[PDB]
């Protein structure tokens, strides 16, 4: 499923 | 948007806001379908609820919409879930409804994906949770018509919005 882009 | 019909079938199981990058969209979730004890088992809170955070993306392929479909035709391995922008007032739900077009809708289709939040089970500790928040595709709402158009019918309006699945595993 990839890695999307957050903010941990 | 009349809530009133759908609710007594798939009622919300989840209210708070949704965010990728640094965009936020607040948005109410109706259950849709799946396992209902899913979501409130997925779904964070704390105030209300914290922003479910999109770390991960499934590219919705005609084939993975197959292996979708399939761990959604046994409800219970799946919740389904409909997430609308969920606005204190009238102008507020514009202003959510803008953000969340151009900020998860418009992002999500542009990937043709599932925005991909993983949550862990309260006391698990345990992020093996996904959910999926598929784009207004035409497969959601295909979908959507055929598991709940009951509040199908209130979505055909509010079209932008996200289709929310929560698979364990």
């Amino acid at each position: 499923y990839e890695t999307l882009s957050d903010s941990e | 948007v009349d809530m009133v019909q759908l609710l007594k079938k798939y009622p919300i199981v989840w209210q708070g806001l949704l965010a990728l990058k640094n965009d936020t969209a607040a948005v109410q979730l109706h259950f849709v379908s799946g396992n209902n004890v899913l979501a409130h088992r997925s779904l964070p809170l704390s105030e209300g609820g914290p922003p479910l955070r999109i770390a991960q993306r499934m590219r919705l392929e005609a084939t993975q919409l197959e292996g979708v479909a399939r761990r959604m035709t046994v409800e219970t391995d799946y919740c389904l879930l409909l997430a609308l922008p969920c606005g204190r007032d009238q102008e507020d739900v514009v202003s959510q409804t803008e953000s969340l077009k151009a900020a998860f809708i418009t992002y999500l289709q542009a990937k043709q994906a599932a925005g991909i939040i993983n949550v862990p089970n309260p006391g698990s500790n345990q992020p093996a949770y996904v959910l999926q928040i598929f784009p207004p595709c035409e497969f959601s709402e295909s979908h959507l018509s055929r598991l709940a158009p009951d509040l199908l019918a209130s979505i055909s309006n509010i079209s932008p919005h996200l289709m929310i699945v929560i698979a364990s595993v």
